[PDB]
């Protein structure tokens, strides 16, 4: 139920999206600004190792993958939901938008707008640690 | 915790027809915005004016350009010269909130009442 955008018809296992372990989930869409003011840092936060998914929300494509190639691509799995439907029962209601997942895939944050290094070190990072610890 | 309230909430939208007028209309939360460019009104088993959008003011995004955009209320005429029994007009439009966050495109059926072509 996870289909690759970088490959139309590839699907990934549910397992796949934390393995077993903390992990980002980013919702983004060319068709959003915002999105393009937040990447640089979702960039580098993705350097710094954070795992994060990445879920094109109700886009093109040929557009979003256009857009990463430009901007960069920080997603170590990066989904596609042209329908909407998997935003839909993750509770997704626009862009942009981070949720924080546990190991066990159970959802412990979810923020509407723009993340930057004040949302992340401040609400963020810390049930990060916990979670990531909380996975031993 | 989040400072952006439901698709609905900040585009409040209702309608209401006598006869041949009809009105739309949106009650636009302060510091959210309905994109003029995103509006579509089609009907379904009627016939319909063209619609003319109304002039609204302008916002930039920094890397995408100047847009004309509706803030605090909208409301659009149409007039409707014929509509059979169980007419409807599929409405559809986007905004977005001016702290940063884009909400998808909405779609919204109206049920038109009968009319007879005059
Ligand atoms: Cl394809
Ligand atoms: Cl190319
Ligand atoms: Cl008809």
């Amino acid at each position: 139920r996870l289909e690759s955008l970088d490959n139309p018809g590839q699907f990934y296992q549910a397992d796949v999206l934390t393995q077993g372990k903390p992990v980002l989930l980013n919702v983004w869409a060319t068709w959003c600004p915002t999105s393009r003011a937040e990447h640089q840092y979702l960039n580098q936060l993705s350097a710094q190792g954070i795992r994060v998914v990445g879920m094109n929300y109700k886009d093109d494509r040929q557009k979003a993958i256009s857009w990463l190639k430009e901007l960069g691509n920080p997603y170590a799995l990066s989904l596609f939901d042209g329908d909407g439907m998997l935003g839909l029962d993750l509770g997704v209601y626009g862009a942009p938008e981070t949720f924080l997942i546990d190991g066990n895939g159970i959802i412990r944050y979810r923020h509407a707008g723009d993340l930057n290094p004040r949302v992340w070190e401040e609400e963020i990072k810390p049930l990060w640690e916990k979670y990531s610890k909380e996975a031993a | 915790r989040s400072q952006f309230v439901p698709a609905d909430q900040a585009f409040a939208f209702d309608f209401q027809q006598n006869q041949h007028d009809l009105n739309l209309t949106w009650q636009i939360k302060d510091g959210y915005y309905l994109y003029r460019k995103q509006i579509r009104i089609t009907p379904e088993h009627a016939k319909i004016a063209d619609v003319q959008l109304p002039q609204g003011v302008w916002h930039e995004d920094e890397f995408y350009g100047k847009s004309e955009i509706y803030r605090d209320r909208l409301t659009l005429p149409v007039t409707i010269n014929q509509a059979s029994a169980g007419a409807t007009l599929t409405v559809t439009y986007q905004g977005s909130a001016d702290a940063g966050f884009c909400y998808p495109p909405e779609t919204k059926t109206v049920p038109l009442s009968e009319v007879v072509a005059n």
